[PDB]
């Protein structure tokens, strides 16, 4: 019966202030000892505790971020706000708000610590990216099949989708006709601030001479679509 | 026991 | 702050298996330890609270134990939906802290990766940059080490790796390593190689090309 949902901007520029709101239903910040906390999860990393605020307005912050974090609440609106100042790309992550139960009470009397040791209900989470990069479509380059990308009667080939922002980008092969053996890697953020990913597929080397291979790349944020044909270099003909 | 960590809000509750 | 060491970091198992994950605290946190399960794209889900209490609605296959500094989460019979990442969290001291996580993937027989290398395209070289890609295809387990060498000079700080999610059909992983150089530096060298280390490989394997030999 408890539901929590985070809302906020998906993109913020470095040095600006980030304001996240948690709206919930199913409980009241008026409940004795109840708490609402925030946890972030940076791309491919572990969970990181940020702060927590309780029904009595008591509150705590991760010590390494206490100068940049501020947490507040409005018990009549069923909301909790987390403010993070002077953000930087290190702050890019998925932010989750969560409910912490108060102790067991008998007719209002606190009788057991037990229930409070965990964050029992989490929100869906909100992804926030901190970057000053401008919107930009990718450039697609071929990863041509060769003797160095062949294994037995099989050959590997692909596309390199480089320098785009922001996420995401979708890739298909031969208009969706080719799916088996395809591997589209999760994008990586380069030191330039632009994303990049590659998509590869293994196919019979005996087909490299007749079958056409085209990767279809689509980057909606910039309205950029590219069809890139990938073929053996002149060396292998 | 090291550091001087602050106790959770309910650490002293039975 | 209070450090939590979760081990192992990665674990292979099969449906029906019995697994145990441990979490060690740098100092006593009494029973204030919680366990969560996190599936790809989803938020953490509570399993055990207060070290051993089973959260309401959680399957009985999950159990927890410990008190003080050593804790363990146990799944008596592994179910398909249990292949995910698990975390412990201590709520005895501020700041609350989580463990580093323990991923649990589907076990299969060892499979060395097929290593392929791709020199940059002339198309890219014209734009002023050169990306060299090394591909490790369909391997298992997930742990792999890749090193770049340009004319025997180890490359550090100028490459990035990306790994796929375990394949739903053959339970393998694929990894790509991309080395980026400017056109200028790329043309100043001949031999480009990526050395790969993996459990399935008797010894480090090298894949390379010589742009100076045509």
């Amino acid at each position: 019966r408890i539901t929590l949902k985070e809302s906020g901007p998906p993109l913020v520029k470095p040095t600006q202030t980030l304001t996240l709101t948690c709206s919930f239903s199913g409980f009241s910040l008026s409940d004795f000892g109840v708490g609402v906390g925030w946890i972030r999860q940076p791309p491919g990393k572990a969970l990181e505790w940020l702060a927590i605020i309780y029904s009595d307005d008591d509150k705590r912050y991760s010590p390494s971020l206490n100068t940049r974090l501020t947490i507040t609440k409005d018990t009549s609106k069923n909301q909790v706000v987390l403010v993070m100042t002077r953000v930087s790309p290190v702050d890019t992550a998925t932010y989750f708000c969560a409910h912490r139960r108060g102790p067991t009470t008998l007719f209002g009397v606190p009788i057991a610590r037990g229930p409070v040791n965990a964050m029992d209900v989490w929100g869906q989470g909100i992804t926030v990216t901190i970057s000053s990069t401008s919107t930009k479509g990718p450039s697609v380059f071929p990863l041509a099949p060769s003797s160095k990308s062949t294994s037995g009667g099989t050959a590997a080939l692909g596309c390199l989708v480089k320098d785009y922002f922001p996420e995401p980008v979708t890739v298909s092969w031969n208009s969706g006709a080719l799916t088996s053996g395809v591997h589209t890697f999760p994008a990586v953020l380069q030191s330039s601030g632009l994303y990049s990913l590659s998509s590869v597929v293994t196919v019979p080397s005996s087909s490299l001479g007749t079958q056409t291979y085209i990767c279809n790349v689509n980057h909606k944020p910039s309205n950029t679509k590219v069809d890139k044909k990938v073929e053996p270099k002149s060396c292998d003909k | 026991e090291q550091e001087l960590l602050e106790l959770d809000k309910w650490a002293s509750l039975w | 702050a209070l450090q939590l060491t979760q081990s192992p970091s990665s674990l292979s198992a099969s449906v029906g298996d019995r697994i145990t994950i441990t979490c060690r605290a740098s100092q006593g946190v009494t029973s204030a330890l919680a366990w969560y399960r996190q599936k790809p794209g989803s938020p953490p889900q509570l399993l055990i609270y207060d070290a051993s209490s089973l959260e309401s609605g959680v399957p009985s296959r999950f159990s927890g134990s410990g008190s003080g500094t050593e804790f363990t989460l146990t799944i008596s019979t592994l179910r398909p939906e249990d292949f995910a990442t698990y975390y412990c969290q201590q709520l005895h001291f501020y700041p609350h802290t989580f463990g580093g996580g323990t991923r649990v993937d589907v076990r299969r027989t060892v499979a060395a990766p097929s290593v392929f290398i791709f020199p940059p395209s002339d198309e890219q070289l014209k734009s002023g940059t050169a990306s060299v890609v090394c591909l490790l295809n369909n391997f298992y387990p997930r742990e792999a080490k890749v090193q770049w060498k340009v004319d025997n000079a180890l490359q550090s700080g100028n490459s990035q790796e990306s790994v796929t999610e375990q394949d739903s059909k053959d339970s393998t992983y694929s990894l790509s390593s991309t080395l980026t150089l400017s056109k200028a530096d790329y043309e100043k060298h001949k031999v480009y190689a990526c050395e790969v280390t993996h459990q399935g490989l008797s010894s480090p394997v090298t894949k390379s090309f010589n742009r100076g030999e045509c």
